[PDB]
């Protein structure tokens, strides 16, 4: 725990990707249910979530050519969500809009580093590999199911003038009693419709997030339920099938409900290979980055790891000396961490360089090697 | 693939609006009442009311106002529907043939726009210069009232104030001016804007923006010679008019928030006000300009949805929660200190929250026992056909569930009342209700809270009432534990036990725990005039539903469905479980098939395997929409009601073709009802060679009751063609398309009504004239029952419709 | 099977001299290829036991890595620049032989070889 003087903005900039990139201020958004023909990247094996920052390093000449093509066009590519990762099956996915690129010369081979951001969910209609080797995808955009307030269907026309509202636990009971009055007309009570109210679910998630992220809910967290649900899903350390199940959800109410179910149920994080080897707990999770405790980063090899930052970890051997080369958190040296039983790569132990920093040491675990566990 | 038939057995009796004007004649005084999808016109006489006309529109009346532009002889009626169908109608009478004509009609639904939280707000300028509509946030629609505007064309104006509470057209102005109340990060304010028809824009009002009460809600436009606006909230009734600023704060209104109002004197000297609990206050204005405001307590009426002053001191009170009232206002109070005397009472069945069917009097003659009303207007309603005889048993507390037990000749009814924190310590009621005036009342014994109580806040207390079937006395009133909410109720015999029991499911609800993690299942027996607790079982969640399942107890507990056996030691023993992705709110059964339903339309059909001793998933469907009630029609059909007053029917395929497609429930039936269905239940009200198979009644929020039954393919096709031919010949009130009315309409998508026959349209065939009958039957020959094509005359379809009317 | 010993970096019987070409190869070529981000698979000999490649040293008869070249430059083992250039090219060829053309490591090796050959044309002559 302790306190922090690190400045949580540097992790989101991905300063390790060379100098200042060519940032773009535009944005392209397709229509709902509209079909598009989008190119897919071959080496990307991540399940992308809207709003999630995605850095990438591509050196293959085919990849660099496709990157140039996209830079000259609408700057949008498709990231597949693989259900079976080995056979290249894809039923769902998320698009990503490139917002920074950097091709580097005075370098061995021609390489390009790109910062993109997930945009819109989609269903995979057709996958066809071209003669080039790169594969295109005919794709249908999936819309956001924004359902209205459940009381609007049973609202009394006399009470229409009461539906606007000018120690925190009494204000929420006042809210529940005033907004869901007409619930007496149905077969269900007010507290039941309080479980399907996006604002109450958002407040409960804000409560569970003030444990990890010390930033206030004033400016950091969005106010829209869909943006809030996606931001929460971006930093939920779960395994791949759970992330796919969460991505299938259309109604943001159901998304927030499932996220609260996960946050209340799963408490321990174990090794995905061991299944019975506790690595850490939900308590030790803290946010070193603005986007949350768990964000996507890229290594020199070009692989993408979703690093979750925790204060303490258990049952981890440390391999090798610390190193500062290509460190995702400047001012910290990483050290490879393996499971104490199966020796699988769990993450890295980041120790501070300067002795006046805080925290002096923390852990960054990759999501793909973790497994949620309830007692 | 659905082949269903829905009919209205009882029209909606709930009142959602009432006005007074001169609609039929310039000398007659007319009272217009809106019952959702019904319009009732009356003439005010010295005795009371004289029924002149009742019409049925193809839309839920959201706004209803009378007005008279300079040039006409009598008033016209502006009407808006929930689907944004606007129209202006006139009354026309020639001898005995009355027909409501359509002066102007049109759709005003925007292409883009988020519907506002305050809903549809429609106002009319006094001098009849324009109509202002407030539908979406930050957009004020204006419909000019010139003689050439028969399309009802309109234009939008931009609002810098996004969160508008209420708005009124002010009297006594050269230009049409609106005065509204809004909110911003600073607080709540009131402001005025002048609407320009030349520039189609806003101009600075006559008086600037003032800061007002934090809970300022209602706005009242005061007519001449006064002018200005009155702002009413929870603690203050203020008045603004240019330089005039007058604020009062009487403590008599602090107990309950005022909701509706009406004008008494045309010049604006006296006003009636109704609050939530049902009280009626009088707001007096003292005179060229205002001198002071005064608020007196007139007395206790029904929980008013709307109010209107007739004449000679007679006032009509339209109540959706309770019965409609006509009351008298005396000059001198009576003995208890109340200026109110009830003149007449009209029945109101809304809101129906549960019901059942019993063979009370005759055997075979079904009768419907329903829970209706809420708070002091709650009651039981016994309905039988003779239009429909309805007996009322008042309860003065809110009923929630009900079931019938034959061997005991009585009913079990879950009920809830409101109490307040005692000055010392404990609770005290507001009125003596059924649970506090029973011949015997008990409390249960605990078998298992920090930051206790507050300063006089409301709390709900739940009871189980055993009520005789002959006398309807509250025989017993068993009170449940503190902070315990009763949800389900079933009367059944279980296992090899000959005793019949009342089983209740309850949840331990706390403020801090949003999701209840604690609940009970209790089993009572009633005999010899006393209730004893036979069995108790603790569970780790809310018992949302319970069902009699072939002699066992099928109970839902949050995200779990469990089966209980009845042991020889009279206990509840778990046999098997099933852990779902959703929380099981709705539970139904037929044979071994089990239906599970979530609030967001998540449906799951399971099957009990008797040789395995476990549950198995048969099918499931996930489509997000707010539900309200579910029902199993037959082995393959499943009916349900969802958001925007819509019904739907899903189907499964037993044989089917592929392992993947066998686990899907197709969306085969869709229909727009106009009513929020709260309860489905099998039964029929007619004495038991019939085209229909099955019978499921359903109760609604606005007091409407309906019946659904399946059909055959040929009969469905014939009735659909009949519906088309009848739409092409019948003149609609307001000129609204029937298919547009019955179209499954949400704000996200709109599709036509498939797999459903609107029984009201098929019934209206008998009302029209014989030439129109010959019009409809002309060139029919859609009979596909024999195998070829059989013709159809007028008498054939007359007899067909008569037999279709002989099912309710 | 198991690992072989690394190539010897020091040899007291071998002479020690610091020519212009070798000090250039140490201070420029090796330094440039060292701080390159694609250098991580070549900064040490191939640990065939960990990577589970039993057939690497069966195919690669002459191993070589950039760490061995660095330890040979620091200990003055090199007599002329031709031996250091041959060591670099032998490392590149050993990387090319074992893997398939089109793998990630092959493209990284091609990158490093291109940078080495573009830094090797600027060869200063002996003082
Ligand atoms: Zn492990």
């Amino acid at each position: 725990p302790n306190i922090i003087n690190f400045d949580t903005s540097l992790p989101t900039s991905h300063t390790y990707l060379g100098a200042d990139m060519e940032e773009f201020h535009g944005r392209t958004l397709h229509d709902d249910d509209s079909c598009q023909v989008i190119p897919v990247l071959p080496q990307v094996m991540m399940i992308l979530i809207p709003g999630q920052t995605l850095p990438l390093q591509l050196f293959h000449p085919q990849e660099v050519s496709m990157v140039r093509n996209l830079i000259q066009k609408d700057r949008t590519f498709a990231v597949l969500a693989y259900s079976n990762v080995q056979e290249r099956e894809a039923q769902f996915g998320t698009t990503a809009e490139i917002y920074a690129y950097r091709e580097e010369q005075d370098f061995g081979i021609e390489i390009v580093k790109v910062k993109a951001i997930g945009r819109q969910r989609f269903k995979v209609l057709e996958l066809r590999t071209q003669s080039d080797g790169i594969q295109q995808a005919k794709v249908q955009i999936l819309p956001e199911c924004v359902l209205p307030s459940t009381m609007s269907a049973v609202q009394l026309e006399s009470l229409n003038k009461c539906q606007i509202f000018p120690c925190s636990y009494k204000w929420w009971q006042k809210y529940q009693k005033r907004k869901f009055h007409c619930a007496n007309l149905t077969s269900w009570p007010r507290w039941l419709y309080s479980l399907y109210d996006a604002e109450t679910l958002m407040d409960r998630i804000k409560k569970q997030l003030r444990e990890w992220d010390e930033n206030l809910k004033d400016d950091s967290l969005p106010s829209n339920p869909i943006d809030f649900s996606y931001r929460v899903a971006a930093c939920l350390p779960i395994d791949d099938v759970l992330r796919i199940q969460l991505l299938k959800i259309g109604s943001a109410i159901q998304r927030l409900r499932c996220e609260l179910d996960i946050m209340n149920k799963c408490t321990s994080l174990c090794c995905k290979q061991c299944q019975e080897t506790e690595i850490t707990t939900k308590n030790e999770i803290f946010s070193l980055s603005l986007c949350g405790p768990m964000a996507a980063y890229v290594n020199p090899h070009g692989y993408v790891h979703e690093t979750l930052t925790v204060y303490k970890a258990c049952n981890l051997n440390l391999i090798g000396r610390p190193s500062t080369e290509h460190s995702w958190f400047p001012g910290y040296a990483w050290t490879v961490a393996q499971c104490k039983i199966c020796a699988s790569h769990i993450g890295w132990k980041f120790t501070a360089t300067k002795k006046d920093m805080s925290p002096q040491k923390f852990w960054g675990l990759t999501r793909s090697a973790l497994l949620p566990t309830i007692p | 693939m659905s082949y269903n038939y829905v009919v209205t057995a009882q029209k909606p009796t709930a009142v959602n609006g009432c006005v007074t004007g001169h609609f039929t004649s310039a000398e007659d005084l007319n009272l217009l009442i809106a019952k959702n999808t019904r319009l009732e016109i009356y003439v005010v006489t010295a005795e009371g009311l004289r029924p002149v006309k009742e019409v049925g529109m193809y839309g839920k009346i959201a706004v209803m106002e009378l007005f008279r532009p300079k040039g006409e002889s009598k008033d016209l009626l502006f009407i808006l529907t929930a689907k944004y169908n606007a129209c202006i109608l006139e009354y026309k009478q020639s001898g005995e043939s009355i027909d409501i004509i359509t002066r102007a009609h049109g759709n005003v639904q925007d292409r883009i726009g988020r519907p506002s939280e305050t809903g549809i707000i429609g106002i009319i300028d006094p001098e009849c210069r324009m109509i202002g509509l407030r539908l979406y946030d930050g957009l004020f629609k204006v419909i000019p009232l010139d003689r050439d505007n028969k399309e009802l064309k309109a234009f939008n104006i931009r609002l810098e104030e996004l969160h508008v509470i209420d708005v009124k057209f002010l009297y006594g102005c050269q230009a049409p001016t609106i005065c509204f109340v809004y909110q911003d990060p600073q607080g709540r304010h009131v402001k005025t804007y002048e609407v320009s028809l030349r520039e189609k824009e806003f101009n600075k009002g006559p008086w600037k923006q003032e800061n007002v009460e934090a809970e300022a809600s209602m706005v009242i436009a005061v007519p001449e010679p006064f002018g200005g606006a009155i702002i009413i909230g929870q603690e203050s009734i203020t008045y603004h008019n240019g330089d005039k600023y007058l604020a009062i704060a009487p403590p008599i209104i602090k107990q309950s928030t005022i909701v509706c109002h009406n004008r008494v004197d045309p010049n604006g000297s006296r006003y009636l006000l109704g609050d939530m609990e049902g009280r009626l206050f009088m707001l007096l204005l003292e005179k060229v300009t205002l001198k002071d405001l005064r608020v007196e307590l007139l007395g206790e009426t029904s929980i008013a949805e709307c109010l209107t002053y007739l004449d000679n001191g007679v006032v009509f009170v339209g109540s959706r929660l309770g019965d409609s009232q006509l009351v008298k206002l005396n000059v001198d109070s009576n003995e208890q200190g109340s200026y109110v005397v009830a003149m007449e009472t009209f029945t109101n069945l809304g809101p129906i929250v549960d019901m059942c069917v019993v063979d009370l009097e005759r055997q075979g003659q079904g009768q419907l026992v329903t829970c209706s009303g809420a708070f002091k207007e709650g009651s039981l309603r016994i309905i039988r056909n003779g239009k429909l005889h309805i007996r009322t048993v008042p309860l003065y507390e809110s009923p929630r569930k009900i079931c019938y037990q034959e061997v005991s000749q009585c009913f079990g009814v879950l009920s809830s009342r409101i109490e307040v924190q005692d000055t010392s310590g404990g609770t005290t009621a507001l009125r003596p209700s059924a649970s506090t005036q029973a011949l015997s009342s008990s409390v249960s014994s605990s078998k298992l809270a920090p930051h206790e109580t507050s300063f006089g806040e409301e709390v709900e207390v739940h009871n189980l009432l055993i009520i005789d079937q002959h006398t309807f006395e509250v025989l017993h009133a068993h009170q449940f534990l503190q902070n315990e909410y009763a949800l389900s109720l079933v009367s059944c015999k279980l296992g090899k036990d000959p005793n019949t029991y009342f089983i209740v499911g309850t949840a331990m609800v706390y403020p801090e725990e949003a999701e209840p993690k604690q609940g009970r299942i209790v089993v009572f027996q009633y005999s010899d005039g006393k209730l004893q607790t036979v069995a108790e079982k603790e569970v780790k969640g809310a018992v949302y539903s319970m069902v009699e399942f072939n002699g066992k107890l099928l109970a839902s507990i949050n995200s779990t469905v469990r089966l209980y056996e009845w042991t020889t030691e009279k206990e509840l023993r778990t046999e098997c479980n099933h852990y779902n992705n959703i929380m099981a709110l709705y539970l139904k059964t037929k044979g071994d098939f089990i239906l599970v339903g979530d609030l967001m339309r998540s449906v799951l059909l399971l099957a009990y395997k008797p040789m395995e001793g476990n549950f198995e998933e048969i099918a499931r469907d996930f489509n997000p929409n707010w539900m309200s009630a579910v029902e199993i029609l037959d082995d393959d059909n499943f009916l349900g009601a969802e958001n925007a007053f819509n019904l739907f029917v899903c189907q499964k395929d037993s044989a089917a073709t592929t392992d993947e497609e066998r686990q899907h429930l197709q969306e085969v039936g869709l229909f727009h009802l106009g009513e929020f269905v709260n309860v489905f239940c099998h039964g029929s009200l007619v004495m038991q060679s019939t085209p229909t198979q099955g019978s499921v009644l359903f109760g609604t929020v606005n007091g409407m009751i309906g019946l659904v039954t399946s059909l055959s393919e040929s009969w469905y096709n014939l009735l659909l063609d009949m519906q088309n031919r009848l739409n092409k010949v019948i003149k609609s009130v307001g000129k609204i398309e029937h298919s547009f009315w019955r179209s499954f309409h949400t704000e996200r998508k709109t599709e036509p009504a498939t797999g459903f026959i609107d029984g009201d349209l098929i019934e209206s065939f008998l009302d029209i004239s014989r030439p129109k009958m010959q019009e409809v039957v002309a060139n029919l020959q859609y009979d596909d029952g024999s195998g070829m094509k059989r013709e159809a005359t007028a008498d054939d379809l007359i007899k067909v419709v008569e037999e279709l009317t002989r099912i309710h | 099977s198991m690992n072989p010993p690394p190539p010897e970096t020091s040899n007291p019987n071998k002479p020690k001299r610091q020519t212009n070409q070798l000090q250039y190869l140490l201070r420029v070529v090796l330094k440039t290829l060292w701080k390159h981000q694609f250098a991580w698979p070549f900064q040490q000999p191939v640990d065939a036991v960990k990577l589970n490649l039993p057939d690497y040293y069966k195919i690669i008869k002459t191993p070589m890595d950039m760490g061995t070249i660095k330890k040979r430059l620091e200990n003055n083992y090199y007599w002329n620049a031709q031996e250091c250039i041959q060591d670099f090219n032998t490392m590149f060829t050993n990387c090319y032989i074992y893997n398939k053309p089109g793998d990630d490591i092959v493209l990284m090796a091609e990158a490093l070889e291109k940078l080495f050959l573009q830094k090797i044309n600027e060869l200063p002559t002996e003082e």
